[PDB]
């Protein structure tokens, strides 16, 4: 077909610099309409000279300068003849231009288009951005570039491929001031067009992608920060939020993170300004865009008095993993939008490591199995799981662009990352990514190019050597979905390996050579001594004397879960693994530690292991004080809670559990001096939460008081909050639950008067816990009036009275009574209706339950559900199961947990 | 008991953040003022034979935050006395002294032979906010 009619932008056109004049208008005009009109040179080369030119402009009519749209002007040997068309294609959104005399081949032309676009808010190419500071709304002009979005804003050669160096000249209103990726050539001139209008120019950027590029015209202010290095850093934030000070911690976790990666990667930052822009709402919630760095406010913004220590985590990684990427996939170009997966894979387990150097005393690497692996281990499981690799070939499309990222995208490859780490031994990986960043900057790179330099690494050291090669080992886990599970016999120390789906029956219909069979790094202890590391060849079963033990000897695998795989062992280790647990857990890692647990419960939903294997992980948790066991066990306890809450089970439940809990609520309480010191540690203070919730939940009486206490506490003076900010949530839902009307009231005129965001979530979720029926449903009623509950806000609210056991019920009621009004809003414009159908169905394991889903569908599909209609179905399923497990399993389930919760009792 | 000299006491800010049972207590970081002794301010090791060392105690309250500046109210409220078990002798900042020779109060458990503790005295219980480590014996010094 026509070549603009093809996505790729042709290969002979290539762009060598590009000037780009842009006004946009920031004030309303008599339609109302902000538009952008400026006029942009092209310059470029022409590898073949074609006589039509595709550039890459979106939405966007020319204006006409003088007698024609395009004036194109050469200037000594450049030479540029004057273009007599532009053309958008429809099918492309692409601009044309036609001109009837052919080009001169590799000449320079540089082509002065005048257009005219319309900033509109839809948060892409050329948009505005708008947000309320002291009651007055202020407009921003801001530039999402990513993929098709550039081409809106501007006329480019949008490629990753195509990369020009940007000369960028702005006109903006004189009290709004302009950014741009590189530093401003020229200062902004006050008269030059207008008063009003303030035209200031900027340097050529270092050779980049146009979506790269971006330019900022913002009312923020600035507080400006220099490294020794001399990239200038600093952030851009309302002139109300720098006086808060909010992101003076962001800015000081900045500085050592991009010292560490520049140590690591061996090269400095290329570009010496790099911007961090506290979007008031930016959808992405971060920027990938070399130089400028833009970031939803949130994330970006860090304050002392009101967040939780999970929101400091947050901060800092989120600055890491972007600080990354402009290192590597910027600077290193990119090669196309395919290999974006290992890019965010890349950039996420190297955002750990800064993490962690960031932070010292926190383990983040610890914290990473949880995050990221265990994260992704329930999506893998999935049969119908997506492989990681991406094709060239089958990105094609905005849409196709946009699919490229996903969860799995960014956490399986770090848990891959971190394989490939440990088989590299870490030094040969540094000095592999080191060689390929000098070797191959600025060029459009695979990751076939770093895993040679990587291999090429360890050519040079013979100290570790790997008996297969770095990119064999790494294609086996990029090219499937997916983990192993590894079953050893102690009695013969035969190894066996399969794939793991949570589902007992399920069909993958998905093929790979490999068949699910992969080469597997193993490190094993046996009887508490490390044995030498064992490389599992890609075969089902091999057999291997040291796994093989003896009498009291017992085996372990996996250390510390380097590995992408599940792990499972005979039953008479399993019980000897169970007995030294018992006895002595220092001997087990802490990361093995959680891992067994995890396994068991997996293996059980699987029914690989009897449920009461899974049950007697639990029994050693009494012993048990860390937070990685810990936390895996309430994850696994959840669905039992769930199914069973309604039940007689739950009673007997309740007494085990009770029992469990109390030893690790004792020791908290004493480490934490009755809750004052709160652990410095990360991975400690969130186990103090922990405790704290499962206690309150099921008995420990001494749970109540403390929470009756705090709830007390803050109800004199609430406009100052004593609550610990992470224990916040935890007392406030509890209160509202023992409490009254005069309770769910007093919460209620706090969630309206609060202004911060953080605080009204925390309020808003506490009233949803109330038990009086009346109560709910006034809170029910409240949601569809606007002024008491935001569009946005009312999905939130009704998941959370979904959840109260009590307002299961009345939910689901008004759901069916108020389905079309919610459905107009929120099932047009996608906003979490899907979302908001998977809230309910949760807690359903009855055929009743079922006949009353059912009904609703069938009456409310005139009507439409909207977006939620694809979680409809998936709600069905998930409750069918529920119910078919009674049928098959869970009868003996039900059964049985109680005489094991019994018998522990 | 005999002072040869009598002629600066340290002041211990106390810092007391609620438990959330209701029970008063002590926190970490409550800071017992050392004077600069010539040099450093840490260790004062007084030039005088004898030593006066009375005690102020004042109370600072937290919600939950690292700032002190809430003052201490109800059940929080409390005030602080040195008695020490680790030195041999009681040591109950008496008139009596025992024994000495130099007589240092170290911030360092290092270099010191016994800790004088220092207890802050709530209602519901004592408990002792620090150590101070004292380099500890002679007949000249009283
Ligand atoms: C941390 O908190 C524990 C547990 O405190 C528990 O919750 C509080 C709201 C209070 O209601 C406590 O009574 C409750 O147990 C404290 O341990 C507890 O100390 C109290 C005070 O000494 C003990 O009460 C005593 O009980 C004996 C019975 O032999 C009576 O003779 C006394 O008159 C007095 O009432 C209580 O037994 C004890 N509880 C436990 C679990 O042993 C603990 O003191 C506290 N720690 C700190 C740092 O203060
Ligand atoms: C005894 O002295 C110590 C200092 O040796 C006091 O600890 C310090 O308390 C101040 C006031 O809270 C802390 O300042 C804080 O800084 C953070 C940012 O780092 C800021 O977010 C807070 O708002 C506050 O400005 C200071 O960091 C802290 N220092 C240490 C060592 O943690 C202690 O509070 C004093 N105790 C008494 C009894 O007064
Ligand atoms: C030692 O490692 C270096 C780092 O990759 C390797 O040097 C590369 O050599 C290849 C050709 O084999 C070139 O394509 C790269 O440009 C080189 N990288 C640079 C700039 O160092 C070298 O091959 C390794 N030696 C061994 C024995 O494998
Ligand atoms: C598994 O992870 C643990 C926990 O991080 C590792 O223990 C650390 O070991 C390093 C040096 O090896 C020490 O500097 C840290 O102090 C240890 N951390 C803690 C909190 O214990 C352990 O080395 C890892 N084991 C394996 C098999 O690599
Ligand atoms: C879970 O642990 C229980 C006991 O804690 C196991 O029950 C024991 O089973 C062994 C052999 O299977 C018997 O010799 C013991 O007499 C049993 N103990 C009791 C008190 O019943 C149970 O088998 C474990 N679960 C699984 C599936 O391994
Ligand atoms: C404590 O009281 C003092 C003296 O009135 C006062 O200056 C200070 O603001 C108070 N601290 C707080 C925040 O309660």
């Amino acid at each position: 077909s026509k070549p603009w009619n093809h996505y790729r932008l042709p290969k002979t056109l290539i762009p060598s610099s590009y000037n780009v004049t842009l006004r946009p208008y920031l004030t309303p005009n008599s339609n109302g309409l902000y538009t952008f009109k400026g006029s942009s040179t092209v310059r470029f080369t022409c590898k073949e000279s074609t006589s039509m030119i595709i550039i890459h402009s979106k939405k966007l009519n020319y204006t006409n300068i003088q007698g024609q749209r395009v004036a194109l002007r050469g200037v000594g040997g450049s030479q540029a003849p004057a273009i007599d068309r532009t053309e958008l294609v429809e099918v492309t959104e692409y601009l044309v231009v036609h001109l009837r005399e052919p080009l001169q081949v590799n000449s320079q032309y540089e082509m002065d288009s005048k257009f005219e676009g319309e900033l509109a808010d839809d948060l892409a190419g050329f948009y505005r951005s708008e947000y309320t500071e002291n009651g007055v709304k202020k407009v921003l002009a801001t530039t999402q570039m990513q993929a098709a979005d550039a081409r809106k804003s501007f006329p480019c050669f949008d490629e990753p491929a195509m990369k020009a160096t940007f000369n960028i000249t702005l006109i903006h209103p004189s009290n709004l001031v302009a950014l741009s990726n590189m530093l401003p050539r020229g200062p902004s001139v006050p008269f030059t067009e207008e008063p009003n209008w303030n035209v200031t120019e900027f340097e050529t950027t270092p050779i980049m992608s146009t979506y790269l590029l971006a330019y900022i015209v913002s009312e923020f202010k600035n507080v400006q920060e220099n490294t020794p290095s001399n990239v200038l850093i600093r952030i851009w934030a309302r002139p109300s939020a720098m006086d808060q000070g909010h992101g003076n911690y962001a800015l000081r976790v900045t500085g050592p993170i991009l010292d560490f990666f520049s140590r690591h990667y061996d090269t400095p930052y290329p570009l010496n300004k790099s911007d961090q822009i506290a979007l008031p709402d930016f959808n992405a919630g971060a920027m990938e865009n070399w130089g400028l760095v833009t970031y939803r406010e949130s994330a970006l913004l860090y304050d002392p008095q009101s967040s939780s220590i999970g929101n400091k985590e947050r901060v800092v990684t989120v600055i890491a993993h972007e600080l990354a990427h402009q290192w590597f996939g910027n600077l290193v170009t990119l090669e196309w939008w395919n290999d974006l997966w290992l890019n965010e894979g890349f950039a996420s387990y190297v955002e750990y490591l800064g993490a962690d150097y960031a932070e010292p005393t926190w383990n983040l690497k610890d914290l990473i199995v949880l995050n990221e692996v265990y994260r992704v281990m329930a999506v893998d499981a999935l049969a119908s799981s997506h492989p990681l690799s991406s094709p060239a070939s089958e990105v094609n499309t905005p849409a196709q662009i946009s699919e490229v990222f996903d969860s799995i995208s960014y956490s399986k490859g770090a848990s891959v990352l971190r394989m490939l780490s440990s088989f590299l031994t870490e030094d040969l990986f540094k000095k592999g990514v080191a060689s390929y960043l000098h070797t191959f900057a600025y060029q459009n790179t695979i990751y076939l190019d770093l895993w040679n330099h990587l291999q090429w690494a360890l050519g040079n050291q013979t100290a570790i050597n790997l008996p297969y090669t770095v990119n064999a080992i790494m294609d086996r886990w990029i090219l499937q979905m997916g983990f192993p599970v590894v079953t050893v016999d102690t009695t013969t120390g035969t190894l066996s390996q399969k794939h793991f789906l949570l589902d007992p029956q399920s069909n993958v219909t998905r093929p790979s050579k490999f068949n699910y069979l992969w080469i597997i790094p193993i490190s094993s202890v046996k009887s508490g001594t490390q044995q030498a590391h064992y490389w599992m060849p890609d075969n089902a079963k091999v057999q291997n004397d040291l796994f093989k033990t003896t009498g009291d000897e017992w085996v372990l695998l996996n250390l510390n879960v380097t590995g992408y795989y599940l792990v499972n062992y005979d039953q008479n280790n399993w019980k000897k693994i169970h007995t030294q647990l018992q006895t002595d857990l220092s001997v087990i890692p802490v990361i093995n530690r959680a891992q067994v647990i995890h396994d068991t419960f997996d293996l059980a939903s699987a029914q690989i292991v009897p449920v009461t294997l899974a049950l007697n992980s639990t029994l050693f948790l009494n012993q048990e004080t860390e937070y990685m066991p810990w936390e895996a066990a309430l994850s696994s306890l959840s669905y039992f809670k769930l199914m069973f809450d309604r039940s007689e089970v739950y009673g007997p439940m309740k007494n085990y559990l009770r029992k469990q809990v109390t030893p690790l609520f004792n020791h908290f309480e004493k480490i934490t001096q009755n809750w004052t010191d709160h652990p410095q540690t990360l991975t400690e203070q969130y186990n103090e939460i922990n405790a704290v919730s499962t206690a309150c939940t099921y008995g420990v009486p001494k749970c109540k008081d403390l929470v009756s206490t705090l709830f007390a506490e803050w109800r004199k003076n609430p406009q100052n909050n004593p609550i610990y900010p992470n224990l916040r949530s935890t007392v406030y839902c509890n209160a509202i639950a023992q409490g009254g009307e005069e309770e769910w009231n007093f919460v209620w005129e706090q969630f309206r008067n609060t202004s911060l965001v953080n605080e009204a979530d925390k309020l808003r979720s506490a009233l949803a816990c109330s038990t009086q029926v009346w109560i709910l449903n006034r809170y029910l009623s409240y949601t569809l009036n606007p002024e008491f509950i935001r569009k946005q806000d009312v999905i939130s609210t009704l998941s959370s009275i979904a959840s109260n056991v009590i307002g299961q019920s009345l939910a689901w009621d008004f759901i069916q009574s108020n389905w079309k009004k919610l459905f107009e809003d929120y099932g047009t414009g996608s906003f979490s209706f899907s979302n908001l159908i998977q809230a309910v169905t949760r807690r359903f394991s009855t055929e009743f339950e079922l006949q009353q889903l059912e009904q609703f569908k069938a009456n409310n599909m005139d009507t439409g559900f909207g977006s939620g209609t694809r979680a409809l179905e998936q709600a069905l399923e998930k409750t069918k199961a529920n119910i078919k497990w009674v049928k098959e399993n869970k009868e003996a389930v039900l059964q049985w947990f109680r005489e094991n919760s019994q018998g522990g009792s | 008991p005999s002072f040869y000299t009598h002629t600066v006491n340290i002041t211990i800010d106390l810092g007391m953040k609620r438990s959330g049972y209701g029970q008063p207590i002590a926190s970490t970081l409550s800071n017992i003022t050392l004077p600069m002794q010539d040099n450093n301010t840490d260790v004062y090791c007084i030039r005088s034979d004898q030593f006066s060392v009375y005690v102020h105690s004042t109370c600072k309250s937290s919600l939950w935050d690292n700032i002190f500046k809430r003052n201490c109210t109800d059940v929080l409220d409390a005030t602080a006395v040195i008695k020490t078990g680790t030195c041999p002798f009681s040591f109950d900042k008496l008139n009596n002294y025992l024994t000495f020779n130099k007589f240092c109060l170290s911030l360092s458990p290092v270099g010191a032979n016994c800790k004088f503790d220092v207890a802050a005295r709530t209602r519901t219980n004592e408990q002792v906010v620090r150590s101070l480590y004292v380099i500890y014996e002679g007949d000249n010094i009283v």
